[PDB]
Formats: structure tokens, C-alpha cells, sequence
């Protein structure tokens, strides 16, 4: 057995307590527990309304919807002290957006095959960069795929593992003579300000993560 | 050396039910009352519209 | 070392969030939206 | 103010002056140099067209 | 219509209905919610007028 | 030039513009029109709270 | 060998100062916010996601520096 | 409990569930070449 | 809208009110401005110069003795002016210089005469520019 | 040899902070469109897909040399 | 070991100077400030917690700074 | 003996952050873009091939740096 | 050990220079309250204690690194 497919079912478990003890008997009301799924549904819905913008805009709203709540979720198991990284582990998470990115890529040549590398001119330029236009283009193509990936977990690998190190500071601060307990009140606040670091390093990357794959979507499903 | 992570979870969550919790109470209550009203007022008005 | 175990319940566990939240959790608050809209538009 | 050719009426016309034309709301929705005294001299300009309205 | 403004009357449950009766008083409901999801016109025209997003954007 | 300082009023300075303007006119272009568009006979009398009497003098 | 523990720890520290190219970057994002909101208060919300979507896509670039650190430190 | 509704995940999201079989074979080529680091 | 409703307008005569154009090219405070068929609600105190105004068809090409220029947010731009102009007609040399000569003498009296007599060298040497 | 390892550490150190600039350049793109749209709001969805594409150029000056220091950490 | 913490503490006087940014960043978030007060002068109430958002993330950054010259001072 | 390629891994590491003035500079030739197509809602089409002009060749001198630093590794 | 004081002096040495963008920035901020009072003589020193404040904790940034920079000599 392994912890972290524990720590997968543990979110599945969060998964059905966020729908089922939130609906009271399925009612029209809308209570507390349903306005915040509401507020990400309607986040979610008016975003990608605008961002792809396509005729068919919402065949894709649900994909949009999940690959968010993965890190929505995933991010809120790690914040707690006593916990093991989730989503640090950048082979899982640069994993997923080579997924996501050879999906875009199966897609775009499903739909438009030839005419998908119509995406290598952007616009009309003179000639002695019309090729070099693409080649740059080709060198972010790539560049397209890797970086949404290796943006994400460097993201939460980097908070806490620093909670770790400085609660060490904590442990190299309040372990010497004892007026280190004299104006020892801003390492606390400091690490406060960490977490709150740290709730935004999850919740609005995540956020990141779906509209930049929102823009490679009406990227690989829109030829411009 | 673990646990003062756990200390500063602690008082923040104190800070956020100091803070955060009517906040949201509030945003709650006054988008309750909202769609109840308006849900209320429709089915008053084509109530008068039966009446009519 | 434990890329296949990491990477192939991540899979199914995608996968599985993929087609549960697509049946499941998007058409139960859409009936609310067509709900509330039925009753509003009478 | 000739309502018609057979009536009239005597009319009031307001004028803001150009301490009112920063402090308007809905002001910074039009894009305006701050470094070229555009409302005290459209205040002026407002003054002689409003005049200049009047008395024609 | 007059038994119809008796029936308003006294069976306005409008703090405790459920969805679910309002399925069952209107399949027309349940039609319009699965074409609205296969066909994917997620928008909700008409909705956000009367009953606001209330999202964070 | 520092007209806002020295000189005119911003209406007045587009009024020295069209005076200039119209002063560059063709004379066969210079229809009656123009000279009594500067035909400037406006008399100006400051009073006073006793309703005194300055100059009337031509503006 | 007793240096490149040493090269280690000094290539960690030139690693470092990337996140001052985050620290200036994400100010502008603010001062432009409030160039957002001085000159337009009606639109503040508009670019109340917006200007911070900006911060997180500049934080992180610091974000990609100490830990480039990190792994050199450990 | 939840209605369950015949919603379009195999006849519309076919190329990622491709893609994810792509690359756990991608996967098999890199842990039978590099996982003996 | 498709093009741009211009208003120009005058005290004697509002020759364009809400006229279909493509770009309106106009001397204001910040230098030359072209404009095409949308822009930002904007208010621009307008230096007298050259007016172009290309629509539909050419560009016309007027005198402006300085006024207004304000994008009604509806892509409805105003002009607001005084002086309208042919081609060239209603300029001529020997009116300008001779005039120009007396306005530079007039500039040397009291500042209430010498600053309006340099701004009409100013105006009759930015006419010097409509002549071209 | 113990030698040129630690030059190569030390290499990826000062091969970290070409993101710098990038970090703050990202953000000017970001700063502009805070200006974009409080002057201009109804260009606020025809420059922000252009913008953001210009954000991820504005990435790819400065993010190759990040893995310069990755290579040259192997 | 004779030339190890020596080099240590060289790195965190390298790693010092990246705060370079907070002494730059958040006064010039404050000059702004000072603009969006002047050109809308009851909007400051409105942006000085936004401002003061605009403070507090602006300069954690630094802090990264020195804790990586609290760290590799001391470990 | 043992610097000669050793020194080659730091000027790679040196000779690869010139981007980061790339970082700086096509950001304004969006940026720039940006506050100038606000301005002018319909100068686009107009410019948006000038300004993927002015990015492309203005960005190249950037992508010689590294290449300096790729012949200097190889 | 003759190597390890002399390595804290150039440390306190290179631990200096972090006040260069302290006194950019509030040189910016007295920059922009100069201008801010040019177009607002009216409200003056009601922004200027928030400017002044803002002066300070943003100083006090390059006063905590040369307060590094003199520990690190101790």
C-alpha cells in the first residue's frame, strides 16, 4: 500500500462530502455549502464562455471543470501540518500536462490534420523571417507543453518544504538563550504570512493551471 | 519541531473564525434572502396574474 | 520507483473524475439553474 | 426658449464649473491628459458656447 | 380558477420544495436539463438577469 | 504663447485664432459675414453693490 | 571535493536573486491596478482577478528560482 | 442519491484517455530504460 | 459602429453631425491625432492646424482654428470648432506676411496686445504651413 | 573532477537568473493591460488573447535558460 | 572544511541584495498611491487596502531573499 | 587540465542569460501594443503584423546568446 | 580560519549594496508625492503621513539588509 493512493481516496472521500451532505433533500434553496459550489460553477462557466468562445464552448466545460478541482482539492489536504505533499510530485504533475497537451495535439490533427500546422504562421510578415517566425513558434510549441506543467508543482514543492525549513528557524530561533522569547512574535506572523502565501499558491495556480489550458484549447481546437 | 506549523495553523484558523466566518455568514444570508424573495415575488406576482 | 504507482492510479483516478463529475455533479446544480429559471420564467 | 413661433418660455441653464468636471463620476470613463489644463479650458469653452446658445 | 387561487393559496412551499417534485411535476424539466448537457450549450441564457452569478468574477 | 498667464481666456484664444484666421481670409472670400462676425461692438459697464457705473467701454 | 559542497552552496546563492526580478515585476502590476482604479473606479472588479492572475504568472517566475536553489542546496 | 445522466465522455473526450494510455506506455519504455538510476 | 458618426460643428455653420467616416486626422494639444472608427472616450483641447478627414470616400483637407475634440463613447467624435477652410483659396501670401509683419510690431506693445498679437504670429505661421 | 562538477553547479547557478527580467517583463505586459482595459474596456476580450499570448513569448525568452541550469545540473 | 562555511557565509551575502526589489517594489506600489489619490481623491479609502494588499505579497518576495541568507548563514 | 572544460560549463552559464533582455524588451513591443491598440481599438490589423515584426527581429539577437552558450557546451 | 573572517568581510561587503533600490524607491515615492501635489496642493498632508509611512516601511526593506550585512560582520 502506498500513502499517496491513500491520500487519492481520502480526495475522492472529500468528493462525495462536498455534493451529498451539502444537498439538504435536493432543494431549490441553495445552502451555504451549495453558494460556493455555485460561485465555482459560475467561475468556471463565464470564464470559459469567454476564453475559448466557441460555437461549441461547453463540450469541453466539464473537462475544464475537473482539471481544476484536482488541484482545487489537492491543495487543501497539504495545507494541514501533518501531512505529506500531494501535488509536489512533479513527474505526477508535468505527467498530466504532457497528457493534456498530447490530447490538444491528437485533437488538433484530428480536426484539421494538415491545416493544424496552419498554426506555425500567426500573421503575414516579409520574408526574411517568415521561416524563423515559425521556428520560434516551434520552440515555444513545446514550450506550450512543458512549462504549465513545471509551474504548478515547483509552485507547492516550494511552500512546504519552506514550512519545513523555516520551522526549523523556529527550531534554530527558539532553541538559543531564552530572550530569543523576547520579540519572538515576528517569526510567527511570518510564518502566517506563508500561509497565506500558501492558500494562494495553491488555489489561484490552480487557477492558472485551467485558463492556461483554456487558451491552449481554443488554441489546438481554433486554428486562431 | 512540526507541531509550531500545527501553532500557527491553530491562530489562523482563530483569525479566519475571527474574520473570514461572518464575512461569508453575511454573503450567505444576503444571497439567501435574495433568491428567496425573488422567488417568493414571482410566483405572488403570476398569482395576480391568475387573479387578473 | 514509484512512477507506475503514482502514474497508473493517478490514471484511473483521473479517468474516474473525468466521467463521475460529468454524469454526476455538473447536471445537479444545472437542474437548479433550469429549475429556478422554469419557475422565475413561470 | 421660443417653444413655438406663438409661445415661449423663459429658461434656466446650469453651469458647472471646472472644479465639478474632476469630481464628476462619470469623468474617468473619458480618457484625459492631466498635463494640459483640458478643464479649465473646457469649462471656458462651455461658458462662451453656453452663452453664445443663449443669446442666439 | 377559482379552485386554482385556492390552490395557491394554501400549497406554496417556496422555502422547502424539492427539485426532484419539481421533476415530477414537469419532466419537461428533466428533457430540457439532458439536451441542454448533450447538445453542450452549458450557458444558461435568461438565468443570470433575474438570478446573478454571484461567482468571484 | 503664456496667453493662460498674460493674455486671453482659452475661448478668447480660439477667439484671437478665428480673428486671425479670418483676418488671413481671401478678400474675395471674405463675404460680409466674416467682417460682421468680428463686428465687435459689444459694450461692457461694470456696476458696483450701489450700482455704480465704470466705463462702457468697447470690448 | 571539499569544494564543491562549497560550489554547491555559492551556486545556490546566485541562484538566488531571480526572485527580485518577481519583486519588481509584481509592484508595476499593482501600481498599474491602481492606474486601474484612479482613472476608472467602475472597473476594479473587472481587473480585480486580473491584475492578480498577473502576479501569480510573475510570482511563480521567482517561484522558479529558489527552489532552482534548492536542489543544488540539497 | 444523484441522478445519473448519459453524459458525452467516450464519443467526445477519446483523445486524452488516448493519450493517457500513450503516455503509461511512454511510461513502460521509461521505467524499463531509466528507473535503474 | 461600422465607420464613425463625426459631429463637426461651428458657430456659423455645423458642417458634418453625425457623418459616416473612416479616420479623422486633427491638431490637438498632444500633436497630430488620427483616429479611426473606434476609439477610447477621449476630450482633447485642439490646436488650429490641418484637419484631414478621410471617410468613405478621399480626405478631405481643412483649417481648424482650434477647439474640441471629444469621442462621445458611442464612437460618436465631436468636433467642436470655429473656422472651416477650403483647399487653399481662402489662404493667400500677401494677406498673411503683410499682416504677420504688423502683428510681430504688435507683439512689442503691452502684454495684453503682445501676447494675442504673438499668438496671431503664432496662427499665421502655422498658416505658413497651410501654404505650404 | 571533483573539480568540474562543482563548476558545473556553480554554472547552473549563475545560468538561474535570466527569468529576472522576464519576471518583471510578463508583468509590464500585465502592467499595460491593466491600462488596456480601464482606458479601453470594450477591448477587454480582443488584446487579452493576444496578451496572453504575448505573456507566453514573453515566457519563452525567459525560461530556456532556466533549463540550461537543469542540463547543465545533469 | 576550512574554506566551507566561509563560502557559506559569501552566499548569504549574495543572497542578500535580492530584497533589492522590496526597497524598489512596494514604495513605488506607494507612488501609485500617491497618484491614485491625486487624480481621484476619494478613491484612497477604496485602494489602500487593495494598496495594502499591494503591499504585503509585494514584499514577500524578499523574504525569500534573506531566509535563504538565514539559512545557509547559519546551515 | 581538469578547467578546460570546467570553464566551458561556467561560460555556458554566463553566456545564456542575454534573454533576460529579451525578457525585458519584446514584453514593451506587446506591452506597448497593448496601451497602443487600446488607445485605437481598430489600428490592429494595422499593426499586429508591424508588432509581430518588431518582436521577431528584435528577438533574435537575445536567441544568439544561448547559442553562444550551445556551441560553448558542444 | 584566516580565510573565514575575510570571507564575513566581503560578505558584509556584497551584503551592502541591497540600499540601491531602497533609495530608488523612495526616491519614487517622494518623486510621486512632488507630483501628486502638483495636481493635488489641496489634499497635501493627508497623503503625505500614508506617504511617509509607506517611506518608512519600505526603507526599513535596505535598513533590515545593512542590518544583515552588520551581523554578518559580527
Amino acid at each position: 500500500l502506498t500513502t499517496f493512493s491513500l491520500y487519492t481516496i481520502i480526495v475522492l472521500l472529500v468528493i462525495t462530502s462536498l455534493y451529498t451532505l451539502t444537498n439538504n433533500n435536493n432543494k431549490i434553496i441553495g445552502s451555504r455549502w451549495l453558494i460556493s459550489q455555485e460561485a465555482i460553477y459560475d467561475t468556471i462557466m463565464n470564464m470559459t464562455k469567454g476564453q475559448i468562445g466557441g460555437k461549441n464552448w461547453g463540450l469541453y466545460f466539464p473537462m475544464i471543470f475537473t482539471l481544476f478541482m484536482f488541484i482545487f482539492i489537492a491543495n487543501l489536504i497539504s495545507m494541514i501540518p501533518y501531512s505529506f505533499a500531494l501535488s509536489a510530485h512533479l513527474v505526477f504533475i508535468i505527467s498530466l500536462s504532457i497528457v493534456i497537451w498530447l490530447g490538444n495535439t491528437i485533437l488538433g490533427l484530428y480536426k484539421h490534420g494538415w491545416v493544424f500546422f496552419s498554426l506555425f504562421v500567426p500573421a503575414g510578415t516579409p520574408l526574411p523571417l517568415v521561416p524563423l517566425l515559425v521556428i520560434i513558434e516551434t520552440l515555444s510549441y513545446f514550450a506550450r507543453a512543458i512549462s504549465l506543467g513545471l509551474r504548478l508543482g515547483s509552485n507547492i514543492l516550494a511552500g512546504h518544504l519552506l514550512m519545513v525549513i523555516l520551522a526549523g528557524l523556529t527550531f534554530n530561533f527558539m532553541l538559543i538563550n531564552l530572550f530569543t522569547l523576547v520579540f519572538g512574535f515576528v517569526p510567527l506572523a511570518m510564518i502566517l504570512a506563508i500561509m497565506m502565501l500558501e492558500f494562494a499558491i495553491g488555489i489561484i495556480q490552480g487557477y492558472v493551471w485551467a485558463i492556461l489550458t483554456a487558451s491552449y484549447l481554443k488554441d489546438a481546437v481554433y486554428l486562431h | 519541531d512540526e507541531s509550531i506549523l500545527l501553532l500557527t495553523f491553530l491562530g489562523f484558523t482563530g483569525l479566519v473564525a475571527k474574520y473570514l466566518a461572518p464575512a461569508y455568514k453575511d454573503f450567505a444570508d444576503a444571497r439567501m434572502k435574495k433568491v428567496s424573495d425573488v422567488l417568493n415575488a414571482s410566483r405572488n406576482k403570476h398569482v395576480e396574474a391568475v387573479k387578473d | 520507483f514509484y512512477f507506475m504507482n503514482q502514474l497508473t492510479y493517478g490514471f484511473l483516478l483521473m479517468i474516474t473524475l473525468l466521467i463521475l463529475f460529468s454524469q454526476f455533479f455538473l447536471p445537479m446544480i444545472l437542474r437548479l439553474y433550469v429549475s429556478r429559471l422554469f419557475i422565475s420564467k413561470l | 426658449d421660443p417653444v413655438s413661433s406663438l409661445s415661449f418660455e423663459p429658461s434656466e441653464k446650469p453651469i458647472f464649473n471646472a472644479k465639478t468636471i474632476e469630481q464628476s463620476p462619470s469623468f474617468g470613463k473619458f480618457e484625459i491628459d492631466t498635463d494640459a489644463n483640458v478643464p479649465r479650458d473646457l469649462f471656458e469653452y462651455t461658458l462662451a458656447n453656453q452663452m453664445l446658445t443663449a443669446m442666439a | 380558477l377559482q379552485s386554482t387561487l385556492d390552490n395557491i393559496q394554501s400549497a406554496r412551499p417556496f422555502d422547502e420544495l424539492t427539485v426532484d417534485d419539481l421533476t415530477k411535476i414537469k419532466p419537461e424539466i428533466d428533457a430540457k436539463v439532458e439536451e441542454m448537457v448533450k447538445k453542450g450549450k452549458w450557458d444558461v441564457p435568461g438565468y443570470k438577469d433575474r438570478f446573478g452569478n454571484l461567482n468571484v468574477m | 504663447s503664456a496667453w493662460r498667464k498674460a493674455g486671453i481666456s482659452y475661448a478668447a484664444y480660439l477667439n484671437v485664432a478665428a480673428q486671425a484666421i479670418r483676418s488671413s481670409l481671401k478678400t474675395e472670400l471674405q463675404t460680409a459675414s466674416v467682417l460682421n462676425r468680428s463686428q465687435t461692438d459689444a459694450f461692457y459697464t461694470q456696476y458696483k453693490n450701489g450700482t455704480a457705473a465704470s466705463e462702457p467701454t468697447p470690448i | 571535493m571539499q569544494l564543491v559542497l562549497a560550489a554547491k552552496y555559492i551556486g545556490a546563492g546566485i541562484s538566488t536573486i531571480g526572485l527580485l526580478g518577481a519583486g519588481i515585476g509584481i509592484a508595476i502590476v499593482f501600481a498599474a491596478l491602481i492606474n486601474g482604479v484612479s482613472r476608472n473606479p467602475s472597473i476594479k472588479d473587472t481587473v480585480f482577478p486580473m491584475a492578480i492572475l498577473g502576479f501569480a504568472l510573475s510570482e511563480a517566475t521567482g517561484l522558479f528560482c529558489l527552489m532552482v536553489s534548492f536542489l543544488l542546496l540539497f | 442519491m444523484l441522478k445519473r445522466f448519459p453524459t458525452p465522455i467516450l464519443k467526445v473526450y477519446w483523445p486524452f484517455f488516448v493519450a493517457g494510455a500513450a503516455v503509461y506506455y511512454g511510461m513502460s519504455k521509461a521505467a524499463d530504460l531509466s528507473s535503474n538510476t | 459602429s461600422s465607420g464613425l458618426k463625426l459631429q463637426f460643428a461651428l458657430p456659423h455653420e455645423t458642417l458634418y453631425s453625425g457623418s459616416e467616416v473612416t479616420q479623422v486626422n486633427l491638431p490637438a494639444k498632444s500633436g497630430r491625432i488620427g483616429v479611426l472608427a473606434n476609439h477610447v472616450p477621449t476630450v482633447e483641447q485642439l490646436l488650429p492646424g490641418v484637419v484631414e478627414v478621410m471617410e468613405g470616400s478621399n480626405s478631405k483637407k481643412f483649417f481648424i482654428s482650434g477647439g474640441f475634440a471629444t469621442v462621445q463613447p458611442d464612437s460618436q467624435l465631436c468636433v467642436t470648432a470655429i473656422e472651416a477652410f477650403p483647399l487653399e483659396s481662402f489662404s493667400q501670401e500677401n494677406i498673411k506676411n503683410l499682416l504677420a509683419e504688423a502683428k510681430k510690431n504688435v507683439s512689442s506693445s503691452d502684454a495684453r496686445e503682445a501676447a494675442e498679437a504673438a499668438i496671431q504670429v503664432e496662427v499665421l505661421e502655422n498658416l505658413q504651413s497651410v501654404l505650404k
